[PDB]
Formats: structure tokens, C-alpha cells, sequence
């Protein structure tokens, strides 16, 4: 066996989605600060996007709130971890690939409460797929 | 619309005058604060503008709401 | 004589074109920015641009001012 | 006295705000449904803008959440009343004055998250006023 211990592992690290944010590419000037009460926001619009998720795909009514999105390492250069769990259960973590549906159906919805899009708010293992560029 | 709570694409040009009558006897003295009005064809193709409006006031208000607004 | 100054009114309007919003497209605000300017309101902007940004009318053939310089 | 009673009036009637959404005139096609999720999405915004009014005009810390924002009279054409209490006291409104002036600050950003501008999202009592042309 292993004597020793990783300071590293955590119990949530393999359904967590990192985060990163880059306030001053995307607007520069008029560039707002990113205090805990945009951190609301956010959590308030993942919230929101798993509740259109399993609505629209599994048809049921699942009351997500902000207080079931849990952000862990904060840091300055804007990036965290998060991840979802049951509204009143907290045994109950939302797998990340449901989580990922959820993100890639809402991105173009979550980019614009922030005024960001698809490459200052990234998320780290959803990358932007669509768009044939047929213009002729 | 602002008055009767109906939805967005609610009411028409093809139901404008069957609408209203709905509403009337839907509920009363809530059409009497209703500010409707007689605007109709050949009463808009019909002022007798002449010798300097028909450029400065009748044709370059026509240009703005065309596509291309400065090159018109 | 009065028909070069139908040409000099039309080329007043030649010059004030080569911009995207037009200058008879839009009111003016007054002095707070708070609300337009009177006359543009109870009026219409392109009734405004011709009689008081082109002309500067007054309200009699009697009441004559000065020369108003760009129309010169 | 006066013998009978009036079924309009109301204890939250002088503080409430009334909101009229027109989702097909601001979009039109690529237009959204307006179902219990949107609402949701609404009082966090509200809930968003209550929080950064009161810490930077009035330095203090007040974690109002989407409970706090109170929703009647919900219409088909959008439409519904709204009132913000304090987070854990049901009997503390705030005055109308005050969520005027919350709403201000943050219209731009509460417009951006639904994809109206102005016109479409009206508050009724709360016009926009500023910006002056002076272009050349
Ligand atoms: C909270 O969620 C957990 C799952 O994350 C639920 O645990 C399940 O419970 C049932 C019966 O109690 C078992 O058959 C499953 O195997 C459990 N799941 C797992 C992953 O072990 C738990 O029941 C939920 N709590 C409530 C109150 O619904
Ligand atoms: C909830 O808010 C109300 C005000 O809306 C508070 O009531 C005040 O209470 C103090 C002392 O208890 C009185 O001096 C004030 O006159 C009351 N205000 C009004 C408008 O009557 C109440 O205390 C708050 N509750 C809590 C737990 O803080
Ligand atoms: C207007 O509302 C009525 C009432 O339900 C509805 O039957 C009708 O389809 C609506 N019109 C449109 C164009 O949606
Ligand atoms: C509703 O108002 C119109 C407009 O005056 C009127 O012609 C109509 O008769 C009214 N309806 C009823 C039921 O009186
Ligand atoms: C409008 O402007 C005048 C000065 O020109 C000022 O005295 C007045 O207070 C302003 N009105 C408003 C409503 O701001
Ligand atoms: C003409 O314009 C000037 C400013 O350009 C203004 O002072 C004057 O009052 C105007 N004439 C009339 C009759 O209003």
C-alpha cells in the first residue's frame, strides 16, 4: 500500500467544471468588477440551466436553486471549480456529463447576462462546436 | 394590447374591428378610457403639399426609411 | 432670381447628406438632454430642419431679421 | 362611512412595479418561450440588482435572494407586479423609491440577459433619460 496522502484528491474533483473567466479581453475599458455578487449571478444562471435541461430532455420538474452550485478555488485571475447537486440532497451530485448538456444547450444564454462570448467565459472541456460557414 | 392583457401577435390587421367588440362586451367602462383612431388610405395619399414640400418635407422623409438612407 | 435660390436651398441639402444618421432624421434635446426641443415634438423632425435649421422663419413677412450666414 | 368594498386594492398594491415584456417585437422569430424558468431567471436579476444598489450606495451587505422578489397578476402578454422584502423578514418592503433606483443602475444588465432592449422590458414609472448626441 501507499503511506501518505495527496493534498490534491477531494471527494467532488471528478464531477467539478473549471471555470475561467477574462474580464478585460472581452470588454477591455467598460469592464465591470467581479465581486461576490456576481458570483450570484452565475450561480443563478447554472441553476437556471439545469432547470431548461431537464425540462426540455427528460421532461421533468426538478427545482434547482443557487445554493445547490458549489464553487470551490476561487481565484483572482477568475476560476473556479463547480458542481451541481440535488435540490435537497447533497449525497446527490448531478454526474458532469449531464452537467455539460446542460452548459452547451444554455452557453449562448449564460454568455450574454455577462457580456462575454465563448471565449473569455470557457469552460474547460465544452468547447464550441456548430456553425457550417455556407455563404454563397 | 396595453390595456386588455392579450398576447403579443394577438389582434391583427385582419382582426382589428371583430376585436374590438370582444373586448367591449367582455367587460365595460374599460373601453371608455380608449384612445382610438380614424387613420385610412386616400386621407394619407391626399395633403396638398406643392412647390417646395414635395422635396423638403414629403420626399426626403420617404429617403430615411429606405435601405440605403445617405446614398438615396 | 428666386430660381438660384431654389438651387441654393438644394444644395444646402447636398452638404448636410455624407452621414449616416441624417440630420432630418432625429429632435435635438434642449439643454437638460432630458426631453426634445418643443417645436420638434408637436411638429415633425423633417418639418423642423426646414423651418428652423434651414430657414430660421419668423412668423410675418412684416418681423425680418438678419442675413443668416449659411444660407449665404 | 362608505358600506362595501373594492376587490383592487391591496396591502403590497403602492409598492409594487409593473413589468411588460413583448418577447415577438424585440425578437420575433429565434423567440424564446416564456415558461416558469424564465421567471426564475427574472427575480435573480432582480435579486441581483437589489444586492449591488445596496453596497454601493449604501455600504451595506444584504443578501437578498429570489424569495425576496414576490410576483402577482401574471398575464399571458407578460405582465406582473413585483415587490423586494428584506431576506428573512416578510413585513419589511422595501419602498418603491429605492427599487427604482436599483433597477437604474442595473437595466442594462438585466436587459442583456434576456435579449431586450428598453422598449420590450418596461417597468412602467421607470423611462430611460439619459444620453445626449453630440456627434460632430
Ligand atoms: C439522495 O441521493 C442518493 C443518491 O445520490 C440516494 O441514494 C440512493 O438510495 C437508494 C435507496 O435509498 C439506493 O437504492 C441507491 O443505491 C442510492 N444511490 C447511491 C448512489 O448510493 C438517496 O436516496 C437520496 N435521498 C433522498 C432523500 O432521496
Ligand atoms: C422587520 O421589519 C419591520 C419594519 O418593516 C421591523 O419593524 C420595526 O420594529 C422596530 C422595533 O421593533 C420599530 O421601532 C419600527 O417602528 C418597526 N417598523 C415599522 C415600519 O413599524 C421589524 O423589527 C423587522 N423584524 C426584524 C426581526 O428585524
Ligand atoms: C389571439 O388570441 C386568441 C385567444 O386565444 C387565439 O385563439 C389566437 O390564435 C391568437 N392569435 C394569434 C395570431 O396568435
Ligand atoms: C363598446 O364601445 C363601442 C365604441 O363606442 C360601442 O360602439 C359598442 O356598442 C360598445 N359595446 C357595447 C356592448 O355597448
Ligand atoms: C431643464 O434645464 C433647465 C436649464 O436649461 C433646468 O433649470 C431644469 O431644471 C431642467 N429640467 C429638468 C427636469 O432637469
Ligand atoms: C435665428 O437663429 C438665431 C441663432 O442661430 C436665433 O438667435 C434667432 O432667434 C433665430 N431667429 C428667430 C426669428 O427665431
Amino acid at each position: 500500500s501507499f503511506v501518505g496522502w495527496s493534498t490534491d484528491w477531494s471527494p467532488y474533483a471528478d464531477q467539478s467544471i473549471k471555470v475561467r473567466i477574462s474580464l478585460k479581453s472581452a470588454l477591455g475599458d467598460k469592464a465591470y468588477e467581479w465581486n461576490d455578487n456576481e458570483m450570484y449571478l452565475f450561480r443563478s444562471s447554472v441553476a437556471y440551466a439545469m432547470r431548461q435541461y431537464f425540462l426540455k430532455v427528460k421532461n421533468q420538474m426538478i427545482l434547482f436553486g443557487e445554493e445547490d452550485v458549489r464553487v470551490a478555488n476561487l481565484k483572482p485571475r477568475i476560476s473556479f471549480n463547480f458542481f451541481v447537486t440535488a435540490p435537497k440532497n447533497v449525497s446527490d451530485i448531478i454526474p458532469r456529463t449531464e452537467v455539460e448538456k446542460a452548459i452547451r444547450m444554455s452557453r449562448s444564454r449564460i454568455n450574454d447576462a455577462f457580456r462575454l462570448n465563448d471565449n473569455s467565459l470557457e469552460f474547460l472541456g465544452i468547447q464550441p462546436t456548430l456553425g457550417p460557414p455556407n455563404q454563397p | 394590447i396595453n390595456g386588455f392583457d392579450l398576447p403579443e401577435g394577438n389582434v391583427t390587421q385582419e382582426n382589428f374591428v371583430d376585436m374590438q367588440q370582444r373586448c367591449n362586451a367582455s367587460d365595460p367602462a374599460a373601453y371608455a378610457q380608449l384612445v382610438f383612431q380614424t387613420c385610412d388610405i386616400n386621407a394619407f395619399l391626399s395633403e396638398a403639399v406643392e412647390g417646395t414640400g414635395l422635396a423638403f418635407i414629403v420626399f426626403t422623409e420617404a429617403i430615411t426609411k429606405m435601405p440605403l438612407s445617405p446614398l438615396w | 432670381l428666386y430660381y438660384n435660390t431654389i438651387i441654393s436651398w438644394i444644395m444646402w441639402y447636398l452638404f448636410n447628406s455624407f452621414q449616416e444618421p441624417l440630420p432630418w432624421s432625429d429632435c435635438p434635446l434642449n439643454e437638460n438632454q432630458t426631453g426634445y426641443v418643443d417645436e420638434c415634438a408637436r411638429s415633425s423632425p423633417v418639418d423642423y430642419f426646414w423651418y428652423r435649421e434651414t430657414l430660421n422663419i419668423s412668423t410675418s413677412i412684416s418681423d425680418s431679421g438678419s442675413i443668416q450666414w449659411w444660407m449665404l
